[PDB]
């Protein structure tokens, strides 16, 4: 093929991921941090009584 | 009483021991010693959520409560009986005063919350930054109780505010300014939070100055 | 007879004086029709409307510090002590009708007007509008963004307030007091003694009604002339050239659209006045020393002072028996921001070495230095204006204060370097772009060749086509280029008929075919003119 | 690879186009052998 | 007979002619070399993690 | 639509419940978009007018 | 689209037999009975591919075998007109910053940065959209 | 098609023969297109010491020292990568 | 620019001529709603979990929902689905103002249930039930709700493509778009139709 099907689409999913992708990074800057829930980010864990 | 006693020990040992040892004595870095906070301080911070706290940061954030009016009474008497401290306000009946919390004065009220209160938090009780990763938090979701006992205790970071030095009345204006600035309609049109310069200059900015531009796009002609 | 009382009028006028000859030189003068020129006009509504309001609001504001108690409506501030001038402005706010409206579209109208001569600025900036001649027009354009600045700091200071009353406190006070060799001089003199002299308020008002929009008014009419008898430079363009404006004539069609701008300008700072709060000082209680808030901040205009102010790293010098206060660095840090925005066209000339009579703008693309140096100072510019409010920032965006201001301390030399590059490599980029059209023309869908599986995007020539299927390459000509056939006549003709129900066929077929010939007729007349003109 | 990928496409038959195209007289091999295994 | 060639081929490229195209990129060529950068650059920032 | 939001600016003006009410009172509600029906009636009436001009 | 359609259809098997199979099984040999969270998500999963292999195959016996689905076709026989794929385009970073604003006051609970987000993805999906068809400038 | 081409006279006056050529910057003749090399060396170099002079201040932190000892760093990695390739002519 | 060196009359046409070949936005779009499908799915399979670990009396006491403004609701969804289709009928004709007009009553009809909605939600609320208020509460308003921010992103999409029909010519380009706008559209009833059965019958 010359290109995908939608290429203006496969575009904005780039910066979809680029910029969806920092802001998760960006739990750093913030004086608490980032998550602290592991990577599976459990039920109770999560809710806003625990990792507030 | 002895049963809230009872109750109360029994969701400390299971809520809080890690943290604030068991005898009520501070863990060494990880808590401090609740001998001596008294009921108050129980009622608005584990109210307002802040103590079923599971980090240690800058500043331990608010949060929904983990405990139901009940359970915040017999850790609050429980606390009190191990320590003995300041007492949350309470009506008639016996429950947690909230309208009685409310002062007569509200010019008094907003003097007295300029003076002290505006300091960090705002004008009319938005929140404020302080130095590393704290902040005083907008006072529009605390209730008259929570903002007494907020000034009767300080919470963190924040000037314990005794009855000696803020007689229970100005308490009662200051919580009916608070109540009263939160509760109040913005006159003149949508207040942008409460701040005036930084959300006044971004509205004219992304509002009055996208509308002029494009309205200029739209009259005149690219070249 | 409206007819013939306007003959009889015309006469009359041409009687007792002689119009005709100046009246119809304005009406066939002619004005460029681009959207970006309106910006300087935006700027022009917001100040009448300023001046409008403004006349109003003098009639009921009262600048004194005498001490009052308010004992007014609104319950909130009732018997706490204030100034008149606090006390008449919440009399505007309550006890006038339409006053809080007035007060507050007299606000967002300032703000719009910092903010449409910052955009001018841009335009003409990043388009060169200031070299050789239209450089004096620069330079009294940049006194009147610093006339405005002020202006707009000594009226939001005007009513004395916690907030406007701690933003003097800090800059008008400080600063002053910390200029080393007369700094306490021009304080005492300003406030006629120490900080809350009893005639600072009086002062400002004088200064904020007449003074300096007096200046401004002054400096607007002689920007305005200069405009005017220095014909508006245009963008290049098919018969645009360096001795000619390419336009509309004042009198059928700029001066209806020039209205109905104002008039449109003047809806949206009525409607912001009406739907958005600005600056609330009942919220706002009379200014106290004792008394502050967390926001302390200075309007957006002045919010790039004041972020200076804030980030600057605490240097103070201390010679013999003498201090240096760290607002002395702020004050000079202003004094060359003003001094190289001034100067600038001068300061470009020595560099470039271009003193040659320009009046057509260059696109900001086709400047890469220039731009990429506006680019740099608006980074900068940002970069203050968030640290000013970076109290605000942290509170609501989770990021500490600490964090925040060295976010902009180093920025602030880190930021603008990163802009100059990437706006310095865009704008060559841009470049690029239009050489690649010019040289294959405008993109399309993607073709399969018949024989083989080649794939060829099926461009569109914008010139000549050479014998074969490539086209004559073209030569860059100043002036922006179709890249998109959505924009030339490519699929453009939908039902004439409306948006629910057609038309007949007779009448849409009439409809677009005299449309179009009045597009090959616009086409035809400017080619025929840039034929002549060049040839 | 050219903006579009492709200035041709050789003969597809086989889920190795290029192998075919480079190497011709390994078209009949590529047949003969696949069965085998 | 001989091609006329250049003894090596374009090292990196004019000034600015790639700023513009990530910006404007619709060629997949370019979004996959963008996701491919840009992924690797989480590479290190995640794998930096794990050395702490 | 110029005009009618200027005869609503007018008739708003002359009879709309304007000033102040204390807190929580009956009026608040009105007294609080007073100000903002103001500047929706004019801005709307002058924009209104402004855009059947451009067209 | 014989072997697109079948691809999604054999999902759609599969996906089914799962989903009856956890529902049974969870049912009867289940704690708490049916799950509930699985048995739903499956039985969806198999609407998705479902949906999808219905599309495939209406599209499969509503057009005639084309080139590509056809062995032995010659690259000929597809050479023609290609449709339009868009060129060089800068909205859709556009829009991905304004959702990203968009998400940044979801996750900051901020109503006014929501706000300005959700006007943002407006505006650069109206710009998207329009690119292609905004037609020339008409004075 | 419905386009016209433009002719342009746009009045010239450093005459370009020295400095950026149109191969590098399409538009070098159109306006201000180089900033000598020296100017921007100088001026990362100078924006580095400020940073590292930032270092000298009224506050107790040390991770504020460390982020302008990095951002100084880099910078002057950056200067001098650009000085060094440009002496040896742009070489590895 | 003799006439053209693209002999096209559309400066965007359809990405590939759908009379014998597979419509590529078509695809898509149908792909896309079948993820769509699973996101409901998502929002399904908390409702059903809150349902199941209820205590017999699913809508809690408080809670009491009101099909005499649902059944309406939902039959006007429907409608509108029918005359999406009518304007995918004339979509697919060259009738430009036929589409509009059966979009336009569409996105009039979509609006009425979006207020019904709406209005719904102020009841509820009123009459106790809130997000935080009970888990019945919690989930049936995340699933209704969420499917009313996409019944809102199909208003916008029908305005968008009345605005692009507006402002150039119908072709099968706008056709195509037309036809995936609608295949949105009756996902949405489709799922809605799902959610009313789950919710209020099913309860
Ligand atoms: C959950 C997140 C929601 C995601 C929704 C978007 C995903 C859809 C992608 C698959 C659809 C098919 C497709 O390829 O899209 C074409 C197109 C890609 O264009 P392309 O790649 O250049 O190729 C040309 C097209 O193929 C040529 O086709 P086209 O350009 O003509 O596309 C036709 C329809 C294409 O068909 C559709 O996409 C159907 C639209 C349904 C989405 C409705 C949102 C539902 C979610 C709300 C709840 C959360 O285009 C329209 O005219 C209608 C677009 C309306 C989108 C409205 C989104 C607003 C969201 C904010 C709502 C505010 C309420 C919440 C508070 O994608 C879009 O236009 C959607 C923009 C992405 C929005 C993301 C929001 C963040
Ligand atoms: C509140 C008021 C309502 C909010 C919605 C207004 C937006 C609709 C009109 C946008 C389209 C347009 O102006 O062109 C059509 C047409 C312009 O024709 P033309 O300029 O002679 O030729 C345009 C060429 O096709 C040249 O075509 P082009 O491809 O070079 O670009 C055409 C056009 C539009 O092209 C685009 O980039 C399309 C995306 C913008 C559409 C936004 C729709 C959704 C907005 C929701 C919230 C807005 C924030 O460029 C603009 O962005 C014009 C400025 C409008 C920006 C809208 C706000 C951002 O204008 C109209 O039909 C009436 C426009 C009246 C002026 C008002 C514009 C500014 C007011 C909105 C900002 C207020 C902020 C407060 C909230
Ligand atoms: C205040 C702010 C608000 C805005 C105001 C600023 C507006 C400025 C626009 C300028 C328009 C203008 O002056 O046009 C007038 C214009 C005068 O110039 P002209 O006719 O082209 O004469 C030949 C050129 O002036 C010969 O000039 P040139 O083209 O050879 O170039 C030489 C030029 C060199 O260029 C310059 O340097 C010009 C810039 C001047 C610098 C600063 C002067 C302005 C300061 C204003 C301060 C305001 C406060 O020098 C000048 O022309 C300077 C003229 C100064 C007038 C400025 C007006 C303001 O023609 C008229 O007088 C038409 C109006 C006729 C009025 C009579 C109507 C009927 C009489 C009824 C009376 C009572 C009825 C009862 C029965
Ligand atoms: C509660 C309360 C008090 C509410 C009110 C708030 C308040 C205090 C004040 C605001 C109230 C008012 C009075 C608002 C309206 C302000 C106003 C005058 C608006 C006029 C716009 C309007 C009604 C247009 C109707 C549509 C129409 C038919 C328009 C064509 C006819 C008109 C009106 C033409 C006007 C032309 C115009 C703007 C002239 C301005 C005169 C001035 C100062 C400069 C002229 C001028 C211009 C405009 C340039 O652009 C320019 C560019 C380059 C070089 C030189 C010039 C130059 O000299
Ligand atoms: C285009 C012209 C139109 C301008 C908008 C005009 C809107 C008019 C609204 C209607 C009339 C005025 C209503 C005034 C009643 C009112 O004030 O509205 C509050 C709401 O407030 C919020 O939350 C915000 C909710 C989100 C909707 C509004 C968002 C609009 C923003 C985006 C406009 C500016 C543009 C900025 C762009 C940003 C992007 C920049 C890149 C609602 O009460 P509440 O919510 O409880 O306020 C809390 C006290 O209670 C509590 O104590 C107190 O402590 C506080 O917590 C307080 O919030
Ligand atoms: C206009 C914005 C763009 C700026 C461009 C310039 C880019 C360069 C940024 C320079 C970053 C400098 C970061 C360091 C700053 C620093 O030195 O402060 C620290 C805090 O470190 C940090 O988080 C570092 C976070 C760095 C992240 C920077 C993120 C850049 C973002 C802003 C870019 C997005 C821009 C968006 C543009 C929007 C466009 C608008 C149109 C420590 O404070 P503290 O909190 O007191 O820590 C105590 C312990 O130390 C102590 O042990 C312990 O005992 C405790 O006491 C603890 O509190
Ligand atoms: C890739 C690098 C990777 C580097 C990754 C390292 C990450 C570990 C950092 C913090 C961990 C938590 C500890 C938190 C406590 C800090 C530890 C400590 O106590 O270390 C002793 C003193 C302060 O003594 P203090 O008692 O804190 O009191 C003080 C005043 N009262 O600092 C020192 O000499 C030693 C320095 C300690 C941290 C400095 C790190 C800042 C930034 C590094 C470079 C940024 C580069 C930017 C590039 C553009
Ligand atoms: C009160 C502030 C200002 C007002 C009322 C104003 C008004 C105007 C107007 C209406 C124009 C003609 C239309 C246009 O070019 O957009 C103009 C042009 C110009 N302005 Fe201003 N502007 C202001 C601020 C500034 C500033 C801060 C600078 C710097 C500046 C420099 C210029 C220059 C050089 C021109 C000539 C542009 C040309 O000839 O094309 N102005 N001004
Ligand atoms: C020339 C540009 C001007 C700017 C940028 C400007 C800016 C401002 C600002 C921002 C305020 C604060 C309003 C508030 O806080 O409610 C203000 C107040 C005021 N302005 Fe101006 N103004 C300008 C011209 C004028 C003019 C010409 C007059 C008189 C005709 C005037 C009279 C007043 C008065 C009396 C006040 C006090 C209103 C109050 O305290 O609420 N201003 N000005």
């Amino acid at each position: 093929a010359p290109d995908v099907a939608f290429p203006r689409l496969n575009a904005l999913s780039f910066w979809l991921f680029l910029f969806g992708a920092l802001i998760a990074i960006a739990g750093f800057i913030t004086p608490g941090g980032a998550a602290d829930f592991g990577w599976t980010a459990y039920s109770p864990l999560t809710d806003a009584i625990h990792s507030p | 009483q002895s049963a809230l006693l009872r109750t109360g020990k029994q969701l400390f040992e299971t809520s809080c021991v890690s943290c604030h040892g068991a005898n009520l004595q501070g863990v060494p870095d990880r808590g401090p010693s609740l001998i001596g906070t008294g009921e108050a301080a129980v009622y608005f911070q584990v109210s307002t959520g802040r103590m079923p706290a599971m980090r240690g940061e800058a500043q331990a954030p608010s949060k929904p409560p983990h405990f139901d009016e009940s359970q915040i009474d017999a850790l609050g008497a429980y606390v009190q009986a191990n320590g003995g401290g300041p007492t949350v306000p309470r009506d008639d009946h016996g429950a947690v005063a909230q309208e009685s919390l409310i002062g007569g004065d509200v010019a008094r009220g907003g003097d007295l919350f300029r003076l002290n209160c505006a300091s960090c938090h705002n004008f009319t009780g938005k929140g404020g930054a302080l130095s590393s990763g704290k902040y005083a938090p907008d006072l529009g979701d605390a209730n008259p109780a929570q903002i007494y006992t907020a000034m009767l205790t300080g919470p963190q970071n924040m000037p314990k505010f005794s009855d000696r030095q803020l007689t229970p009345d100005e308490k009662r204006d200051i919580v009916a300014y608070v109540r009263e600035s939160a509760e109040t309609p913005s006159y003149g049109g949508y207040g942008l939070g409460g701040f005036g310069p930084a959300p006044e200059g971004m509205a004219m900015w992304i509002i009055g100055m996208v509308a002029a531009i494009g309205v200029a796009m739209w009259i005149g002609s690219r070249a | 007879d409206f007819a013939k009382l306007a003959a009889a009028q015309g006469d009359a006028i041409d009687s007792r004086y002689h119009p005709s000859a100046a009246v119809r030189r304005q009406l066939n003068k002619v004005f460029p029709t681009h959207w970006s020129f309106l910006l300087g006009e935006i700027a022009l509504y917001s100040f009448i409307i300023l001046l409008l309001t403004g006349v109003w609001l003098t009639l009921f504001f009262d600048p004194s510090m005498a001490h009052v108690t308010y004992d007014g409506v609104y319950q909130p501030l009732r018997g706490v002590q204030m100034s008149r001038a606090y006390e008449t402005a919440l009399d505007i706010s309550f006890e006038v009708r339409g006053g809080l409206f007035v007060r507050q579209v007299h606000h967002w109208a300032a703000l719009m007007f910092a903010a449409s001569i910052m955009v001018h600025l841009a335009r003409i900036f990043f388009t060169g509008a200031f070299r050789r001649p239209r450089e004096a027009n620069w330079v009294i354009g940049s006194l009147l963004l610093i006339l405005a600045m002020f202006e707009g700091f000594f009226g939001y200071s005007l009513p004395d307030d916690l907030l406007s009353g701690t933003g003097i406190r800090a800059a008008l006070s400080g600063i002053t007091m910390g200029i080393p060799v007369i700094g306490t001089w021009m304080h005492w003199a300003l406030f006629g003694g120490d900080f809350p002299g009893e005639i600072l308020i009086p002062r400002l008002y004088a200064l904020h009604i007449l003074l300096i929009p007096g200046i401004i008014l002054a400096l607007i009419g002689a920007h305005l002339a200069l405009v005017w008898f220095q014909k508006h430079t245009q963008f290049p363009g098919p018969g645009r050239t360096e001795t000619n404006v390419v336009g509309v004539r004042v009198m059928p069609v700029f001066a209806v659209k020039s209205g109905a701008f104002f008039a449109m300008i003047t809806g949206v700072l009525g409607l912001m006045g009406g739907l958005l709060t600005i600056n609330p000082i009942w919220n706002l209680g009379p200014y106290k020393p004792s008394q502050v808030s967390a926001g302390s901040q200075p309007d957006f205009y002045m919010m790039w002072t004041d972020g200076l102010i804030r980030l600057w790293p605490a240097w103070e010098f201390y010679p013999f028996g003498h201090t240096i206060p760290q607002g002395v660095w702020v004050a000079v840090g202003m004094g060359l921001v003003f001094a190289l925005l001034i100067a600038y066209p001068f300061i470009e000339k020595k560099v470039t070495g271009d003193d040659a009579h320009h009046n057509l703008l260059q696109r900001p693309r086709d400047v890469p230095v220039r731009t990429a140096i506006g680019s740099m100072a608006i980074a900068l510019y940002l970069l203050l204006t968030f640290a000013c409010m970076n109290d605000i920032i942290a509170l609501k965006f989770h990021i500490s204060l600490n964090a925040t201001t060295w976010i902009g301390r180093i920025g602030m030399v880190v930021l603008p370097a990163i802009v100059y590059f990437v706006a310095y490599r865009w704008a060559i980029s841009l470049q690029r772009s239009d050489r690649e059209v010019l040289e294959h023309g405008v993109e399309t869908g993607i073709i399969k060749r018949l024989p083989h599986g080649a794939y060829v995007e099926l461009h569109q020539p914008l010139g000549p086509v050479d014998e074969h299927g490539h086209p004559i390459p073209l030569e860059y000509a100043g002036a922006p280029l179709p890249k998109r056939m959505n924009k030339l006549g490519s699929g453009g003709a939908p039902g004439t008929g409306s948006f629910l129900f057609p038309d007949p066929a007779v009448e849409h077929e009439a409809l677009t075919e005299a449309a179009h010939a009045s597009e090959h007729k616009s086409l035809t007349a400017l080619k025929e003119h840039q034929d002549r003109i060049h040839g | 690879p050219p903006r579009h990928n492709f200035t041709e496409l050789p003969r597809i038959r086989s889920e190795r186009p290029a192998f075919e195209l480079h190497y011709p007289h390994m078209v009949e091999r590529m047949r003969a052998e696949a069965h085998v295994g | 007979e001989l091609e006329a060639r250049r003894p090596f081929p374009e090292r990196m490229g004019p000034k600015g002619n790639l700023i513009y195209k990530l910006i404007t990129t619709t060629d997949h060529k370019l979004i996959g070399i963008m996701y491919c950068v840009v992924c690797f650059a989480f590479f290190l920032v995640g794998g930096l993690m794990a050395l702490f | 639509l110029g005009g009618l939001s200027g005869l609503a600016l007018l008739l708003v003006f002359l009879f709309w419940p304007w000033e102040y009410q204390p807190f929580g009172s009956e009026g608040e509600f009105l007294y609080s978009l007073a100000t903002p029906l103001y500047g929706l009636t004019f801005g709307l009436s002058i924009l209104s007018i402004g855009i059947g001009a451009v067209l | 689209m014989h072997i697109e359609a079948r691809l999604f259809e054999i999902l759609t098997a599969f996906f089914a037999l799962a989903a009856v199979v956890y529902a049974v099984l969870t049912a009867m040999f289940a704690t708490g009975g049916v799950e509930w969270a699985g048995t739903t998500a499956l039985v969806l999963t198999t609407g998705l591919t479902l949906i999808t292999g219905t599309f495939f195959r209406f599209v499969a016996r509503r057009l005639d075998t084309r080139p590509e689905d056809y062995e032995d076709a010659e690259i000929s026989d597809g050479a023609g007109e290609l449709g339009f794929f868009a060129p060089h385009s800068w909205w859709p970073i556009l829009i991905s910053l304004s959702f990203s604003t968009a998400a940044v006051g979801a996750a900051l609970w901020l109503p006014w940065l929501i706000a300005a987000g959700v006007a943002f993805v407006i505006t650069s999906v109206c710009g998207l959209v329009f690119e292609y068809y905004w037609g020339p400038e008409k004075h | 098609m419905s386009s016209t081409q433009d002719r342009s006279q746009l009045d010239p006056e450093v005459e370009r023969h020295t400095g950026v050529d149109v191969e590098d910057v399409p538009s070098a003749e159109w306006g201000w297109s180089h900033m000598p090399i020296g100017v921007m060396h100088i001026g990362g170099l100078l924006s580095a010491a400020f940073l590292l002079v930032m270092m000298r201040g009224n506050h107790v932190g040390h991770v504020e020292d460390w982020f302008l000892i990095g951002f100084a760093a880099v910078i002057v990695a950056l200067v001098g990568r650009n000085w060094w390739l440009r002496r040896r002519g742009w070489i590895r | 620019m003799t006439s053209a060196v693209g002999t096209s009359g559309t400066a965007i046409t359809s990405r590939v001529h759908s009379l014998n070949r597979p419509n590529m936005v078509s695809v898509g779009t149908i792909v896309w709603l079948s993820s769509e499908l699973m996101f409901f799915a998502g929002l399904f399979a908390m409702y059903f979990t809150a349902r199941a670990q209820a205590g017999g009396a699913w809508p809690p006491e408080p809670t009491e929902l009101n099909l005499a403004l649902a059944v309406p609701v939902t039959l006007v969804l429907i409608a509108s689905s029918f005359t999406c289709q009518m304007g995918v009928f004339a979509a697919e004709r060259g009738d430009v103002f036929g589409l509009r007009r059966w979009y336009v009553i569409t996105f009039l009809m979509g609006l009425f249930f979006v207020l019904g909605q709406g209005y719904e939600y102020i009841h509820l609320v009123e009459h106790g039930t809130t997000i935080p208020g009970s888990a019945y509460g919690s989930v049936f308003y995340l699933a209704t709700g969420f499917h009313g921010l996409h019944v809102i992103g199909g208003l916008v999409a029908f305005v968008l493509l009345l605005a692009r029909t507006k402002m150039s010519k119908f072709t099968p380009a706008q056709a195509t778009a037309a036809i995936v706008v609608s295949y949105y559209w009756h996902f949405v009833d489709i799922v809605w139709i799902a959610l009313f059965a789950t919710i209020y019958f099913v309860r």
